[PDB]
């Protein structure tokens, strides 16, 4: 039986009438007949006197006034457990890959509450990867966040793909892929090079793309989400990467004025923060089991005032800070060796001498930030011969942070490199206490370990 | 929905008289005071651009015509005034 | 929904009934305007973009029972701003205003039994002194309640239903 | 150690103190429907009516 | 066991019925419900919702009144009842919470009990008058030494911890708290928007590195709804004033108050009303103003009134260090340049001396203390006066220095002195120090001994004179401490210790 | 006799409603008896209908919707002259100070058109 | 330690399932102020244990 | 496909979508022109042959159909930062930027590198071609920084010399 | 106003090729109708992820700057961005 009728359809934003007793609650779902096709309505607000607003999981094209609308009792439910890995599925649970019915045992609900504050489980296990910036300035450690800042084309997929091919391989256990608002080329691209990898077989994907109307790209983390939580509860150590954060909030804020709110500083939405951290503190290890998340982050305008890329800072364990300046002047990966930072580099939780050659690092480099205009001025020859060594020595530091990856092959030909931790601080330590003054600055560029630095300078 | 300008003794008025033109087109009276602005009730014989004389010696510039009431401002203290004067 | 709409014609209507001392007429009559208001082919004639004055003289010629003073100007005052959708409203307004005017409340009752005469006596007697008005007490026996009584005065209600006490001692628990 | 100890004791303790709450209130509404009746109705009501 | 407790809580109940106003919800959105009915609503009110939740009333409609939800919404619905308690919020207070941490209704979150509070107040309360407040002239030490030297605390100022993201502000504030382990001043850490795990870091530091029996902490994380975020620091201002008029010094740290300010943007635009600047709603000055105007050192007689006699003589105060984050180092936006205004000194963190290794990176020139001098200790005033200049001269020297040579030997002194006392003022994280060992470290750098030692060492030599001192000339530590004094044999002591310590390592 | 009630309460914001003959000048001053203390509110707009839109000279708190609301025909007055010497006070011309009443002979308000 | 009071609980569950009947019969009898008919008590096990 | 300008069909749509009365948002731009430029975009793609041959009810065998897209955008005095123009920008797999001062200069066509970008990369070139296009990508992004570094020394060490020197060439 | 229920459609086909179309189907380059392959719906939407293939042939763009430093391969998307003139 049908129990409600379309009284409004503005743009993605539908109006359902219901008969004043037994009107749906919150976030629950909604079903209607858009001609052949079956639409999904999920209910946002109560208002009114038997009416609720809801927002289409589909194309809202072909709707009428006075449709019939039937009331599912309970809200968007999803696959969870074995079956959902090594297939592709939409915001809603169902299949997208052609290769038949998921075969769950379990469906749960995509909306739930966040971990108790007693429930929070404290680690510092350090995880190593064969990236030396990140290594070096911003270790991480096993079960927290991680985010790539950075803005249009710097470098946040590339970096991601890589710290999969990393990570995931290493890992035993199962992981998760939410591609939130990704191009559909590089979904493609993805799936079938994990297929080709033999990794498909313990990774489940969850995609919506840039395509689909805004509720589908305003609900595709939450599934993401509800599968890694399967997993967590089931007291297993998961993976969860999310492509981008930016976009589950500009679906917020798409529909977020048709909705009848008032608009907020930069017009975005007045629930940004609340938004944010109803998703984003989910994303938790906790005593059962523990999920170890990487997120990408736009930067809008590569400005990192923007509220959005502001209110995601104080969410992460270790931000990996790409610049579009470090980009255009061809240093790969683009990480500002002075933004990006970890509240993992201790030298309690690091070896001491770790925390000490990250700390010199970071203090040469600024030193030489204040330079760069006084020499452009004023001319080089104006330095005192400290300071000049002080500018050779930084301009070695700044390309030995530089390296070629296994999945940044296609782009520049040249085989992909991992560097061991010990290795990378042992090199940075010799470049800082001068055991290399004497090579070229070309010979730290593009290489792995510094015994690899001093083979490519007998070659130069 | 808004209330645009409809109050009780007003609209008892017109209950009591369907149509207006009882009273002279040449008065009316204030319906609101906002910071300057004001907006009388009545005058079916104004046009943009006239001088509303208000009591004592003060003037109001017609300025806005709409379906159902005058939009004027006024030139002076203007704290003086209250709704129904004449 | 327009409740603050129909409370300025309300009160006209409602200052204009006692001027005139035909309350009780006029209540029944807001309930004729409300009866047409609800009609299916009339809601559609409602929608349509028709000027005030010629939509109210159809609305009007429906209602052909109604006085001078009542019907054929206060139907037409609220065409002129489209405000015909808050008669259904203004009825309601018009029930309150009376029963403050004439110091009486509706109190609502339920049980899980049908009273006694002597009961709902006492009851009524106890909200007069309670309360400061005629109260006018009207029952309704649901099972829910599983014992004890319901007593509702507008806004302010008095529980005294076993279930009620139940799960205030679970609430406690 | 014997800090988290203890807390871990009261906590369980109040969990099941709760549970147990639980069961007995719902034997107290059960009791009820198997004893109420009419006489026991007027008697709450006239205990209720006199405020 | 079971029984008997159960008993007795049976015995505590009542059968008689109650009379109470019932509304009903009308609507319900993203945290925000509105009410119909609730006559005798009054503005402030606390809304009893089905599932023991709370609502304030907060919009006062002629036909409807809107209320904010303290707790979870999503399974509310249009045609339920809702009661009307006749309460302006209130939340518990007394010892019995002190050394807990709650939410901002006050119920734990610690898991570890139920409280025994001595009683309730009310979140919104009046500040104390003019004729009621007393002048600062009492030190609170946060064991830094370049903010206990140059910028100075008084039991009852309101000091701004103003910077950027990841420079030390959380840092600063969690170390005042560890540092007020012995003194009588009882501490208050409040967490706005923090995240929830963060929380849990700097908790079991607190336990782990000293103390967490003084402090009371606040906690709402940002998955909790704006009303209770935006009330959290009124709650702790509300506990911390307790202690204010019981006689005794208190400490309050409010972290990231822009996120309060985010919060209170969120909840007046769910209600419609007006925006300004940055949308924020007109009355955000308001807002900071009246939470922070609460914060003061109180006289003898109206702590006696107060008390009612319980103490005579004594004057509490409650000491506030707020904590803002400015955008790319942006002073000039609305919510700080309203907070720089409401306070009496900043403590300004700046990002590019944290980057480069000067922790704490508190910047002079900029950041002052409006109190002054009357705040700080005897012995630490005659040792900090000249620390400023050379601080000062320094700031314009170096900047010649990196590209000069064969200058005057007066400006290659100052600029060195300088360089090092710049070095000097840094120090370690959970380290906090005592007023003697900042004293004589202090009076090292000013009288000239470390002149001979402007080298790298600067920190082992601290170290190991600190060690030294501790080894053989403890009981001037101690005198040190307990009074703070100085005078002329104080004076050539810690010349007699300094010229020791120069023979040793 | 008070001849006004309370309508709205929206933050500092309070409106009131009076009758049609009784609306109150621009910036005459209003009383109300909040809890047990006396609330002050200076009218700033003449809406339609006798319905004034208020500021609330004090704190907002605990005002009910149909609380009644005595209309002074005067605007703030505040003490004036000698008496005023030596005192503080707060904007309603009371002493903020605990010294006692200010014995003066004239109050003024503080609204007037300039020289 | 915390395997020792978890054999603990199990103890106390049965323990207070015996206090849960006395409990429930105290409730009912409280929130009517009568005594309780002792009858159709075949339900009582299943809210017992 | 060639869209000529983008950015007057967003005035287009903001214009429909005023005239409405459907709520404004950044730049009075509402907030669906994402969307609008999303599903535009996200149309042009490639397809593997069982689709094509799904499609052509198996009249077509062997082959991907393809479809190539090059949306157009004016910026206001370089302002990247407007809202359509950071939208386009976010959706592309690349970018190619024309500036006034390299046009001015007589840079023709006045391509910037560094600011612009092919995320195909080598996969869209021939063989030979991305084996030589490789070098010319590093050498003109780093001759711009050598370039800025090295106004005023008039003497210079050889190597930057060669490699100031051959990016002037390659520009 | 009767409402045909029915979207809009374009006339889509070979012998399109060489003409000049207005944006609802009609000629405006004067030399005669269309030849079109039947209609098509103007608003689509588009293949998903399972029927999609890589990117890896290239297609010329005649220039030096563009093909070397910036290629463009068969089913890319790209921006042509820059100020005025
Ligand atoms: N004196 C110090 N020595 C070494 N590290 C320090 C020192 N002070 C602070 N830090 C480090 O600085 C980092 C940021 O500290 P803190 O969280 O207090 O900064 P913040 O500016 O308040 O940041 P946010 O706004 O992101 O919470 C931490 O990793 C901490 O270990
Ligand atoms: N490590 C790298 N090596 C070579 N090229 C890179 C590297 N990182 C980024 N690029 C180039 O920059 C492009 C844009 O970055 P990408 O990660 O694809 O998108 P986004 O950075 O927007 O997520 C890449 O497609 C590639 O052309
Ligand atoms: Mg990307
Ligand atoms: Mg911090």
């Amino acid at each position: 039986m049908a129990t409600g009728k379309i009284v409004q359809v503005i743009g993605a934003v539908v109006d359902v009438e219901f008969p004043q007793d037994a009107v749906p609650r919150v976030y629950d779902a909604l079903e209607v007949q858009n001609g052949n096709e079956r639409l999904v309505l999920e209910v946002q607000q109560q208002l009114g006197g038997g009416i609720v607003r809801t927002i289409a999981m589909g194309s809202s094209d072909g709707l009428r006034r006075g449709l019939d609308v039937k009331d599912l009792e309970h809200p968007i439910e999803v696959p969870v457990g074995k079956a959902t890995l090594g297939r592709i599925m939409n915001v809603l649970g169902e299949p997208v890959d052609m290769k038949g019915e998921i075969g769950e045992e379990e469906r749960w609900a995509i909306h739930r509450a966040a971990p108790s504050y007693e429930e929070l489980s404290n680690s510092q296990e350090l995880l190593e990867t064969g990236i030396k910036v990140i290594d070096l300035m911003a270790p991480f450690a096993k079960g927290g966040k991680v985010g790539l800042f950075g803005g249009a084309g710097v470098g946040k997929t590339v970096n991601m793909m890589e710290l999969i091919r990393n990570i995931a391989i290493e890992h035993s256990g199962y992981s998760v892929f939410a591609g939130v608002g990704e191009r559909t080329r590089e979904g493609n691209d993805f799936y079938h090079e994990m297929t080709d990898s033999n990794v498909i077989d313990k990774v489940s994907l969850v995609y919506g793309q840039m395509n689909e109307p805004p509720g589908n790209r305003l609900r595709v983390a939450l599934t993401g989400l509800t599968m890694a939580e399967k997993f967590r509860d089931e007291g297993r150590d998961v993976l969860l990467f999310v492509d981008n954060i930016y976009r589950y909030t500009l679906a917020g804020t798409e529909v977020s004025a048709l909705l009848g709110r008032m608009p907020s500083a930069v017009g975005y939405q007045p629930t940004l923060a609340e938004e944010m951290g109803v998703l984003q503190e989910r994303i938790t290890s906790t005593k059962t089991g523990s999920i170890t998340s990487v997120q990408a982050v736009y930067v809008p305008a590569d400005d990192l005032t923007d509220p959005s890329p502001a209110t995601t800072f104080a969410h992460l364990d270790a931000t990996v800070v790409l610049s579009r300046q470090i980009a255009s002047l061809g240093i790969y990966p683009a990480v500002d060796p002075l933004d990006s930072t970890s509240r993992q580099l201790d030298p309690l939780v690091v070896g001491q001498e770790h925390y000490d050659t990250a700390r010199g690092v970071q203090s040469i480099l600024q030193r030489y930030q204040e330079l760069k205009d006084i020499i452009a001025i004023l001319g080089m020859d104006e330095l005192s011969e400290e300071d000049k060594l002080v500018v050779a020595r930084a301009r070695k530091i700044q390309r030995f942070l530089s390296q070629p990856f296994f999945v940044a092959e296609v782009f520049t030909g040249s085989p992909g490199k991992y560097v061991s931790l010990k290795d990378t601080i042992r090199g940075f330590k010799g470049i800082m206490e001068g055991e290399y003054d004497h090579l070229p600055e070309q010979a730290f560029y593009m290489v792995g370990s510094i015994e690899e630095a001093v083979e490519k300078a007998k070659k130069l | 929905q808004l209330n645009s300008t409809e109050i009780s003794e007003l609209i008892k008025q017109r209950i009591a008289q369907f149509n207006v033109v009882s009273e002279a087109h040449n008065e009316g009276t204030i319906v609101s005071v906002s910071d300057g602005v004001i907006r009388i009730h009545g005058l079916a014989d104004a046009m943009q651009g006239e001088m509303i004389s208000l009591p004592g010696n003060r003037y109001a510039i017609a300025l806005n015509l709409e379906r159902d009431s005058v939009g004027a401002v006024v030139m002076g203290p203007y704290a003086d005034l209250a709704e129904g004067m004449k | 929904e327009f409740i603050t709409v129909a409370r300025p014609y309300a009160k006209a209507a409602f200052d204009f009934a006692v001027e005139h001392q035909s309350v009780e007429r006029w209540q029944d009559m807001l309930a004729f305007a409300a009866e047409v208001t609800k009609n299916e082919q009339m809601a559609e004639l409602l929608s349509g973009a028709l000027a005030p004055e010629t939509l109210a003289e159809s609305f009007i010629a429906v209602a052909g029972e109604q006085l001078d003073e009542n019907g054929q100007n206060l139907i037409r005052v609220m065409a002129e701003n489209g405000r015909l959708n808050a008669l259904p409203d203004v009825l309601e307004q018009f029930i309150h205003l009376r029963a403050v005017s004439e110091a009486t409340a509706e109190v609502d009752v339920i049980s899980a039994a049908a009273l006694s005469e002597q009961q709902l006596a006492k009851i009524s007697a106890a909200m007069e002194k309670r309360l400061s008005r005629k109260v006018k007490l009207n029952a309704k026996i649901d099972k829910s309640v599983m014992a004890g009584v319901i007593i509702r005065a507008g806004d302010m209600v008095i529980d005294g239903s076993v279930r009620g006490r139940l799960e205030r001692l679970a609430d406690v628990l | 150690a014997q800090a988290e100890i203890e807390a871990e004791r009261k906590r369980a303790r109040e969990e099941l103190r709760k549970q147990v709450a639980i069961l007995a209130v719902a034997g107290a509404e059960k009791i009820i429907e198997r004893s109420v009746d009419e006489a026991a109705n007027s008697d709450i009501v006239d205990k209720l009516v006199a405020e | 066991e079971i029984s008997e407790l159960i008993k007795q809580r049976i015995a505590q109940f009542n059968v008689v019925s109650e009379a109470h106003n019932e509304g009903t919800i009308v609507s319900v959105s993203d945290g925000v419900i509105r009410i119909h009915g609730l006559a005798d609503a009054m503005q402030g009110e606390m809304i009893s919702l089905p599932g023991n939740r709370y609502a304030i009333a907060l919009n006062l409609e002629r036909d409807s009144v809107g209320a904010v939800v303290m707790g979870p919404y999503a399974d509310l619905a249009e045609g339920m009842k809702v009661k009307a308690t006749g309460r302006i919020l209130e939340v518990p207070v007394g010892r019995g919470l002190l050394g807990r941490v709650v939410n901002t209704l006050g119920a734990p979150i610690d898991g570890k009990g139920p409280l025994d509070h001595d009683g309730f107040s009310a979140v919104e309360a009046i500040a104390p008058g003019v004729i009621e407040r007393q002048s600062v002239d009492q030190p609170v030490q946060t064991g830094y030494k370049a903010v206990d030297s140059m910028i100075p605390i008084g039991r009852g100022q309101r000091e701004l911890i103003i910077g950027d993201r990841q420079t030390g502000k959380t840092a600063l504030a969690i170390d005042a708290i560890i540092n007020q382990r012995d003194s009588g001043i009882k501490a208050i850490y409040v967490a706005i928007g923090q995240k929830a795990s963060t929380i849990s870091n700097v908790v079991r530091k607190l336990e782990e590195h000293g103390a967490l029996a003084n402090t009371i902490v606040v906690v709402a994380t940002a998955s909790e709804s704006a009303a209770l975020q935006y009330l959290a620091p009124y709650a702790g201002a509300a506990m911390g004033e307790y202690f204010r008029d019981r006689g005794e010094d208190a400490l309050i740290i409010y972290d990231d108050l822009s996120k309060q300010a985010v919060a209170y943007r969120q909840i007046s635009l769910l209600l419609r009303r007006p925006p300004g600047r940055e949308a924020f709603p007109g009355d955000v000055f308001y807002l900071h103003s009246r939470l922070l105007e609460r914060a003061a050192r109180v006289n003898a007689e109206y702590v006696e009134a107060f008390t009612k006699g319980e103490v005579k003589g004594k004057t509490g105060s409650l000491t506030a260090l707020p904590i803002i984050e400015t955008q790319a180092g942006d002073v000039s936006a609305f919510v700080p340049t309203n907070v720089i205004s409401i306070t009496d000194g900043q403590i300004f963190l700046e990002t590019n001396l944290f980057n480069a290794g000067i922790r704490p990176a508190v910047n002079p020139g900029i950041s002052v203390s409006r109190v002054g001098g009357a705040a700080q200790t005897k012995i630490m005033k005659k040792l900090s006066g000249g620390i400023r200049t050379a601080l000062a001269q320094y700031r314009e020297l170096a900047a010649f220095s990196q590209f000069a040579s064969d200058l005057d030997d007066a400006t290659r002194n100052q600029l060195d002195h300088g360089q090092k006392v710049t070095e000097l003022l840094k120090q370690k994280q959970y380290a906090p120090m005592s007023v003697a060992q900042q004293s004589l470290v202090l009076f090292a750098a000013e009288r000239g001994y470390l002149a001979d030692v402007e080298l790298s060492k600067i920190g082992s030599f601290e170290a190991a004179l600190l060690a030294y001192v501790d080894r053989d000339h403890a009981p001037l530590m101690q005198e040190i401490n307990q009074t703070g004094g100085y005078n002329d044999e104080i004076e050539g002591k810690l010349k007699g210790i300094l010229d020791s310590f120069k023979a040793t390592q």
